[PDB]
RNA sequence: CUCAACCUGAACUCAGUCGUGAUUACCCGCUGAACUUAAGCAUAUCAUUUAGCGGAGGAAAAGAAACUAAAAAGGAUUCCCUUAGUAACGGCGAGUGAAACGGGAAGAGCCCAGCGCCGAAUCGAUCAGUCUUUGGCUGCUUCGAAAUGUGGCGUAUAGGUGUA
RNA sequence: CGGCACUGUUGGUUCGCUUGCUCCUUGGAGUCGGGUUGCUUGAAAGUGCAGCCUAAAGUGGGUGAUAAACUUCAUCUAAGGC
RNA sequence: GACAUUGUGAAGAGUCAGACUCU
């Protein structure tokens, strides 16, 4: 902290020469990612008519069976990374919710 | 067989070398043609200054050169509001526009504008049309005056400033430099371990 | 638009329906040339995406690639040399499928400029592309100040040259520190900047 | 090729296409629709010259057009080719229109549906 | 079974175009050795190089960040000096081996698909006028391309509506 | 023969452009990623390229040079083009 | 030998809880 002796330190957490923070606004480029409602409702009409590939099929039987570790490993081998398999895995099991909800 | 007290050789000699040699016996023939290739653009250009565009004042990344300055790319979008002059004002009046950089700090954003300011200032703009002068346009003295620019548009000064002296106080001369550095490295090495029993205590 | 539901149907290329369709249309290919001219493309938003435009001049061909590896061409695997020369099999094309089908379209059809091409079909014989060219010499294409750059004689085969989308991916150009042996544009160029030695005047 | 499609097993997705309007309703969706017909070629040269010395209701098309339509739900009836090559190109509108409740039909003929709009298909 | 559409595919000494083959100094994509060095030799080296194939221009290629980095930050590509015989690779042997920051030459930015609005407002031949005719401008000329969508706005710096 | 600057003249063309406020809106798939194989690099639990198998997502995806989870962030926006 | 090309039905056995695996 800048003071008697002290200008602004070189190391440690409080390193840095002082300046004055503007606020931050995002860049147009950080808005890629969000889906819009468009297409969020062309996405699922999409899968509405396509329906499940095969190795999705097998996690939601894996899912059904209440298996979340061998789901979890098939998706790994399958997608490849552990972040995408989550998130697939955490896709079927709402999937499961809805149609336990639907159908019982 | 290399003998006695030597440097061991390290010469990159084992390539079919001779197949690529570049010679500069062409240098001062590089340098006349860069000359009038400058003169050609300064009679294509006039008045305009031959440097081209006017740059920004930028501060060098890393630690090892943050103290110095040098010339940018361009003005950010943020430094062209500040100024009060459009995107494409600039365009069409000669100023580097660099769409990439974005200002996170006043100071920085501030000197690019006084620059963007001076230049504006300094600036000499011709009618459109010679017969009919607008606004904002120059008056007819003032363009009598235009002559053309050469090397760098408002170029940097380098020059350095020896602080004033003063007296040494005691409350400079009281603190421990050495200790509160040595404080900030095992502060920072030492955070995490910290964190790390805070949790295991919160947790008993 | 019905584009958006378009490439995402073609993006669920497991699904019942596309693999029905995709069935039929592999069969229908395999009868076919190695080359063969398209009347209309068969996936009209990525021709769009890529640059196609339903206008005079705009032409289609589907072109069958063999698939796998690429058998060294030696009499009896015979290679005449040190040990780390004498893979016969396991050799990779520096070039993938796509550029090869690229490079067959140019070369057949010396006339028009190759302008993309995109993924149709594949078994585990063969893969179908289609590329989408162009006629430099219609008045359709030289009238419209959009597609005049293709027009002219620097983008003579950019298939052959490797300019094409897919032909520049096998040239490992980008940018950064994991692209830095393609600095200038190429590596041969960069490779003969670096081994260059440099003789200068005042030494 | 038509054996094959017949042979194999085709997805419901699919093969709801195959079962288009019957010859009496596509006959009378026929009769309504040739009374909102485009402007004609004859029409245009006579408009033309008139317009010179000086929109009505008509049948849309367009795969893009009519998506936009059901999306906003200002489509009152949809008719949509039996025969569209590629297939993907129409394989999202019988469930768009479902779910936006517009009225939609597979009529046979996309030619048929040019020559109501004075195109080829 | 008659006639009429579309789709797909043909034949034309049909009307008008276009490609082929050369050149090697430089340029772009592939294919790809061994002599040699290691005092032997197989990985390694020679070398991502002779040789072979293909493709352009007056330059080519690259090029407007799915970048560098971790400052109080830089800001397309190309090229030079320096970084540097350094980080790194290597029977860790022989040997090989960059890049960013920094100083300079030159510096110029942009267009689509998609979403959304107008929705055929777009375009090629042919005919007839007209001109400054080895090409241009006008059309109730006649055909055709185009709704499986040509053109206009518009692309990450966003963009658009309305409004001052 | 070219290049310029200014005058005349022929043809075409211009409801735009910037900044403030308001509301709406915003994106590339057999591609990315993963496994394995071969080549390549100074790139070292994989720098670049390609074959086969697998095969996505939507504040998602890539990257931050030692691999993996859970965490702070920073920085861009791939798979289209001049 | 495995994966892909590879689709459509039956019977048996084994796993489960209508599916999978095999022959």
């Amino acid at each position: 902290m800048s003071g008697p002796g002290i200008e602004g330190l070189a190391v440690g957490l409080n390193k840095g020469h002082a300046a004055t923070q503007l606020p931050v606004k995002q860049r147009q480029n950080r808005h890629k990612g969000v889906a819009s409602k468009k297409t969020k409702i062309v996405r699922e009409l999409v899968r509405e008519i396509t329906g499940f590939a095969p190795y999705e099929r097998r996690v939601l039987e894996m899912l059904r069976i209440s298996k979340d570790k061998r789901a979890l490993k098939f998706l790994k081998r399958r997608i490849g990374t552990h972040r995408r398999a989550k998130g697939k895995r955490e896709e079927l099991q709402n999937v499961i919710i809805a149609q336990r909800k639907a159908h019982k | 067989a290399p003998r006695g007290n030597q440097m061991l050789g390290n010469a990159h000699f084992r390539k079919h070398w001779h197949k690529r040699i570049k010679t500069w016996f062409d240098q001062p023939a590089r340098k006349l043609r860069r000359r009038q290739n400058r003169q050609a653009k300064a009679v294509e250009i006039a008045p305009r200054p031959v440097a081209g565009l006017l740059r920004s004042v930028v501060r060098c990344p890393q630690k090892r050169y943050n103290t110095k300055t040098r010339l940018g790319r361009g003005f950010s979008l943020q430094e062209l509001k500040a100024a009060g002059i459009s995107q494409a004002q600039a365009r069409t009046i000669g100023i580097a526009v660099d769409v990439r950089r974005t200002n996170k700090t006043a100071e920085g954003l501030k000197a690019n504008a006084d620059r963007l300011k001076e230049y504006k200032a300094k600036l000499i703009l011709f009618p459109k049309k010679a017969s009919a002068p607008k606004k904002g346009d120059s008056s007819a003295e003032e363009l009598k005056v235009a002559a053309q620019l050469r090397g760098d548009v408002l170029p940097l000064s380098h020059t350095i400033t020896f602080d004033e002296p003063r007296q040494v106080t005691d409350a400079e001369r009281k603190v421990e430099i050495f200790r509160l550095l040595r404080k900030e490295r095992a502060d920072k090495k030492y955070r995490g371990k910290r964190e790390k029993r805070a949790r295991e205590a919160a947790e008993e | 638009g019905a584009y958006k539901y378009m490439q995402e149907i073609w993006r669920k290329k497991q699904s019942d329906a596309l693999r029905y369709l995709l069935r039929i249309r592999t069969w229908h290919y395999r009868q076919l040339s190695a080359v063969h001219r398209v009347p209309r493309p068969t996936r009209p938003e990525k021709a769009r995406r890529l640059g196609y435009r339903a206008k005079q001049g705009f032409v289609v061909y589907r072109v069958r690639v063999r698939r796998g590896n690429r058998k060294r061409p030696v009499c009896k695997g015979q290679t005449y040399g040190k040990p780390k020369t004498h893979g016969v099999n396991e050799l990779k094309n520096a070039k993938s499928k796509q550029a090869v089908a690229e490079g067959r379209a140019g070369r057949r059809l010396g006339s028009l400029r190759v302008l993309n091409s995109y993924w149709v079909a594949e078994d585990s014989t063969y893969k179908f592309y289609e590329v989408v060219l162009i006629d430099p010499f219609h008045k359709a294409i030289r009238r419209n100040p959009d597609t005049q750059w293709i027009t002219k004689p620097v983008h003579k085969h950019r298939e052959q040259r490797g300019l094409t989308s897919a032909g520049r991916k096998s040239r490992g150009l980008g940018k950064g520190w994991r692209f830095s042996a393609t600095r200038g544009g190429s590596q041969a160029k960069n490779w003969k900047r670096k081994n260059t030695k440099v003789f200068h005047r005042k030494r | 090729s038509a054996i094959l499609q017949k042979r194999l097993k085709v997805p419901p997705t699919i093969n709801q296409f195959r079962t288009a309007l019957d010859s009496q309703s596509a006959r009378q969706a026929f009769k309504l629709l040739d009374k909102y017909r485009p402007e004609s070629t004859e029409a245009k040269k006579n408009r033309l010259r008139a317009r010179a010395e000086a929109r009505p209701n008509t049948v849309r098309h367009g795969v893009n057009t009519i998506t936009r339509l059901v999306e906003t739900r200002r489509a009152q009836l949809v008719l949509i080719a039996h025969d569209v090559n590629p297939l993907e190109i129409v394989l999202h509108l019988p469930a768009l229109c479902r779910k936006y409740n517009v009225p939609y039909a597979i009529i046979k003929g996309k030619a048929s549906l040019g020559t109501v709009v004075r195109r080829k298909t």
